[PDB]
């Protein structure tokens, strides 16, 4: 569990940082990576950010 | 060193779906009928040590190995172009050539009558191997020898090779029609509780979606069981592709499969092919792009398992790989998967993150490919639980009423009782139940002692 | 010849012109959930995916431009875009045109937008002044 | 994606007709018997996902249901080269093979005994639909299996599917004939109490209507079955041309639907194609203009209705929709609208406005059109209500006589009574009284 809060946690700042990537391809994996929406059902700072920038 | 991968042929389907297999790996690989490899196999970009030895410096020799209770099938084998392909030290044969007369307990008996030899054949091929990962079962689990001889193999292997994986390419019976083989839903039973209990992978084939495809891509109305043996070879070819065609990733079976089974419980897969085309069609080479690939992925007509339409479940995909060969772009990837995730074509898990893999993959240099682009899905859907469900069901209602019984407890395994039948029934619901849990949150807690 | 100016045409006839009217039935009958959200809870990436998936699933597939079209997002709603367009032949134009967006958040239909990229010499046909209109 | 629809082709005529439209969309869009697109059906501008479905990246299937409670029809279909383009999976066929009987309450028993086997298939079908709009029935209403068992299908696809669209192409019993099936009246009945209780649309095809037109436009002393079939297939193949001529609008079947329904009572349509020529005439291509194809249109001689002259009611057009196929110039278009107002060629709602709605349609390309402009007429017009009166006025004739009841007492649909009949007799009763209506200011209020 404290390892899955971290990997969550560190998930979250990734995903913070593709959004703030220039990168498109890593925005594209980031959507891969929550293709389930797991991250983004379990953190909710992905939830935030989706729906302010847009 | 490559993972060199045993082939069992276990009975008269599994040793037909073995012989096919090899005809068309060998085709594929350029490969000849005596194990030398033929001048159009000028790609040495294959690993025959996965799954082939050699012989000599030219002649690669498949690493495949037929078993049976039953003489017909393997006599039969042996009189093929292919029996050149096996090593014949390798090859355990039971004496009484009897079979197991359909029963799966009877098969395990069988078995354990070979089993000494089976072992035996079994040390000669690892020292033969040069990095044997382990073995991949054809085998028919409706019968006896298949079945019952399924059933002794994978607990040999358990016992022999605890470290070692083994996965099969089980022919489970139909579990949605009623077999006029009383005493197929104990067979089959019984062959999933050694499943349960002695295998670490069974790829379940259902007889009733092998006639299905058959019927509907091939337009056969009643599908031989060499129909359903040529859908078989192709789908062995492709699963064996990454093999023949090495890449960055991927390129051998262990590394596909690790990805596939989250859990050890959740090792049921379900597999799709594409594009299926009839034979008369590849005068059309269609332009089919990755995006149109996956649109044909999500067509039911396409999987080769026939789930019953359960309304009451929502049966969902755990996990979604779809392996293509051919040319592919990468943007055409990102692009496909973009737009099947934008239209939730698929359902992942909820209690994990969960996505359709996609892999590209090369088509054989050596074997002329009459299409541009071909695919495999590889999927964890909850729905496959149906299946096993419906063969829970199937028992349930055989072994309420003792049908057949009788001959199974003629052998060893079901002398006594039919705990395995049970067994395996409650193995099949926990299975129904973590698929269905896996659509479900509360998966993440399915099976944790805190199914 | 080497600027196709009559498929260009053809292209924007097809696509701006709304020519192929299955495709883009198609793309708001998939789409019109995503239109139906507040402007500030689109998803720019989503609406573009599904941009794409209906282009390449309808028979926009088949236009040998599909890959010219751009989705565009107007920085006004349809209603101040239209308050824009009746203010463009009246001393307005510039006052619609500086007005501020509307702070009504626009569904996807008031702000969908096409693009197209035009490259010169070709970008010499379709100028800002014809893209615009 | 498309709107797929499922066409369901029910009983000897509805089979039939099933079958030629399956054959003229083939011919027009070029795809083989087999269903594989022809090298020359290069035309890739159809949207067959309407209808047909893909099999794969290069075969188009048709999304097509056979239906029959009779094997010897299907078994006659599976014989031509067509027999590929269906999905068999989308196709249920009852056990019996025995028929309706030409029964109406025997087709009904047989819909109740394959209801799972249909409902199986027309799931079937629904899962290979990206955006399935709903279910075409193509039927007769004077047999047993058509009628009857597509009344059945009717009542569980309302049931099961509230939210899908209903369209059916019904055919009707020929009013103006007396019809040799004395339980016809029985049949036509049962249909129009569907077609009140469970139809969303009802197209009318008159038996009698297609008789007629093959006798004065197509010059056909005795019109085979077959020549009724591909002209039945032709005006299918006009019904879909914009499905199959994809343009800017009327893309979609509720797009279609929309102008000819404009209450959900008032979904009774009647049809019209244009050119009508005899088979004969087709040497010289005309230069009709929209006014001139207007006017043709207009005259009753090509009218694909054959309606009574009811001298007591002034029957009048409720809504008409014109779709014109072919070469068109919208300045002709203009002229025709401005002819047709200044000759009041069509009467309109006098409780709403209405008018003829002109959608311009091009012609399918892999088949050659020897006609520059054809065209289909939608339209609501209370005449309609005269052939459905005579239908109703034969109902009554049999009813009141009692003829063949005893037949239907042996059914268990009608063992115990024949209130449904008399139900059905009053309803279109009513549906005649309000196409009249419909013309008068009053219907506004009419019904109330």
């Amino acid at each position: 569990r404290i390892l899955t809060h971290f990997y969550q946690g560190i998930v979250q700042q990734f995903l913070v940082l593709l959004t703030t990537s220039s990168d498109e391809s890593l925005r594209f994996l980031s959507f891969r990576l929550d293709f389930n929406e797991h991250y983004k059902a379990r953190e909710p700072r992905l939830r935030v950010s989706l729906g302010t920038r847009g | 060193m490559p993972r060199e991968i045993i082939t069992l042929q276990l009975g008269q389907c599994g040793n037909q779906i073995g012989f096919e297999f090899w005809k068309q790996l060998c085709a594929e690989h350029g490969i000849s009928p005596e194990g030398i490899v033929e001048e159009f196999a000028t790609e040495g970009t294959d690993r025959k040590d996965v799954f082939f030895y050699q012989a000599d410096d030219e002649h690669y020799i498949p690493r495949a190995v037929l078993l049976d209770l039953e003489p017909r099938v393997i006599h039969s084998i042996l009189n093929s172009p292919y029996a050149k392909l096996y090593n014949p030290e390798n090859i355990y044969l039971s004496e009484h050539g009897g079979g197991a007369g359909n029963n799966w307990a009877s098969g395990f008996s069988q078995g354990e009558k070979i089993h000494e030899d089976i072992f035996d054949i079994i040390d000669r091929e690892a020292d033969g191997s040069d990095s044997l990962e382990g073995f991949v079962l054809c085998h028919s689990i409706a019968g006896g020898t298949g079945s019952g001889l399924g059933s002794y193999l994978l607990e040999r292997l358990n016992d022999r090779y605890p470290k070692k994986l083994v996965q099969t390419y089980s022919v489970f019976p139909n579990q949605d029609e009623m077999s006029d083989v009383v005493v197929q839903p104990y067979n089959s039973l019984l062959t999933l509780k050694r499943l349960t209990q002695n295998a670490d992978c069974v790829v379940v084939l259902d007889n009733t979606a092998l006639n299905r495809i058959a019927t509907d891509r091939l337009h056969i109305q009643n599908p031989s069981f060499s129909q359903i043996n040529q859908l078989v070879s192709t789908i062995m070819s492709a699963s064996t592709t990454t093999l023949r065609y090495p890449g960055y990733m991927n390129n051998d079976l262990i590394g596909l499969i690790a990805s596939l089974i989250p859990t050890p419980r959740l090792h049921f897969l379900m597999t799709g092919y594409t594009p299926l085309t009839t034979d008369q069609s590849v005068a059309s080479v269609r332009k089919t792009t990755v995006l149109d690939v996956m649109r044909r992925l999500l067509q039911p007509k396409n999987v080769m398992v026939s789930t019953g339409r359960d309304r009451q479940t929502n049966h969902c995909y755990i996990a979604i790989l779809n392996i293509i060969q051919g040319e592919v772009d990468p943007t055409q990837v990102h692009k496909s998967l973009q737009r099947i995730r934008e239209r939730k074509l698929a359902n992942f898990i909820p209690w994990g993150p969960a996505s359709i893999q996609v892999a590209l993959s090369r088509k054989s240099p050596y074997l002329p490919s009459a299409h541009r682009v071909s695919g495999l899905m590889m999927a964890n859907h909850t729905s496959i639980s149906s299946l096993f469900e419906r063969t829970c069901r199937q028992y349930d209602k055989l072994r309420k009423r003792e049908a057949f019984l009788e001959q199974f407890r003629k052998e060893d395994m079901f002398k006594d009782n039919f705990d395995e039948m049970d067994t395996s029934r409650e193995i099949v619901q926990q299975l129904i139940d973590e698929y269905h849990a896996a659509t479900r949150p509360d998966y993440i807690s399915w099976g944790t002692q805190e199914e | 010849e080497e600027k196709e100016l009559v498929a260009h045409l053809r292209s924007i006839k097809r696509y701006f012109l709304m020519d192929q009217g299955d495709f883009f039935v198609h793309f708001m009958d998939l789409a019109e959930e995503e239109l139906r959200k507040p402007v500030e809870d689109i998803t720019p990436p989503r609406l573009e995916a599904l941009l794409e998936l209906a282009l390449r699933m309808s028979t926009a597939n088949t236009d040998p431009f599909k890959d010219d079209l751009k989705i565009d997002l107007m920085p006004h709603d349809l209603i101040t875009q239209l308050l824009r367009v009746l203010a463009i032949e009246t001393k307005q134009e510039k006052a619609m045109a500086h007005a501020d967006p509307t702070e009504l958040a626009l569904s996807g239909l008031e702000a969908f937008s096409f693009d197209y990229i035009v490259k010169w010499p070709l970008s010499l046909i379709i100028n800002r002044k014809a893209l615009t209109r």
